[PDB]
């Protein structure tokens, strides 16, 4: 829901791969025209026999929160211990 | 009963061992082989299994023990590297998994003494 509401998550996982057989058919699931500006959703059990497999992996360190939020370093500035008339006795960032 | 437990037959295969002599039979950490679940895979291409052809009791190389001798070692799964169909899909695999049945065999008359360690050590490096 809200991004400043931190508690409330939600819950997904990576896709499993369903087993599959041998075919002979008369449909192409690998044929495809990359003119069109749609990109092709072939998955493993279309091109060859697969087995069942259970995935539990988890998109999370993907998010775009926790890529971003970590502390970068953005600028450093100098600044001596001085008197009125340094110029250098304190100092500015934009 | 009719039963003695001095006699053993593990039959495998098209291979038989019979043995006269023994004790008991060693099952290592309790838990006795099987196949790969489906909540433990990561490849997706589907497995063979070539089932009879390639299990079965391999009869490696006999090495004579003498007074002075110190000891032999073997290393696994290198071992079978020719050792017939098992060879050939480890050779065409990348990726194999398989559990095995030792069976050491030695013998001697009554007047003979002599005693052999026999170990299955994983991950000797």
């Amino acid at each position: 829901g809200d991004v400043q509401n931190a508690v409330e998550g939600a819950m997904v996982r990576v896709a499993d791969t369903v087993q599959t057989s041998a075919t002979n058919s008369e449909r192409v699931p690998n044929l495809t025209a990359v003119e069109t500006g749609h990109t092709s959703q072939a998955v493993p059990g279309d091109t060859m026999q697969t087995r069942h497999v259970i995935n539990n992996h988890v998109r999370s360190e993907s998010t775009i929160e926790n890529f971003l939020a970590r502390s970068a370093c953005v600028f450093y500035l100098e600044y001596k211990t001085g008197t009125k008339e340094d110029s250098n006795s304190f100092n500015n960032w934009v | 009963c009719g039963y003695s437990d001095r006699v053993r037959s593990i039959t495998l295969g098209n291979s038989t061992i019979t043995t006269q002599e023994c004790a008991n039979v060693v099952v290592g950490y309790g838990e006795w082989p099987e196949y790969l679940s489906d909540n433990e895979a990561t490849a997706e291409d589907q497995p063979t299994q070539p089932d009879v052809a390639t299990c079965r009791f391999y009869t490696l190389d006999s090495v004579q023990w003498e007074n002075g001798s110190p000891g032999w070692w073997w290393k696994f799964p290198d071992a079978l590297r020719d050792m017939g169909l098992f060879g050939q899909n480890m050779y065409y695999h990348y990726l194999g998994r398989a559990g095995y049945t030792i069976h050491v065999q030695c013998n001697a008359s009554k007047f003979h003494q002599g005693c052999i360690l026999v170990v299955c050590v994983p991950e000797a490096e």
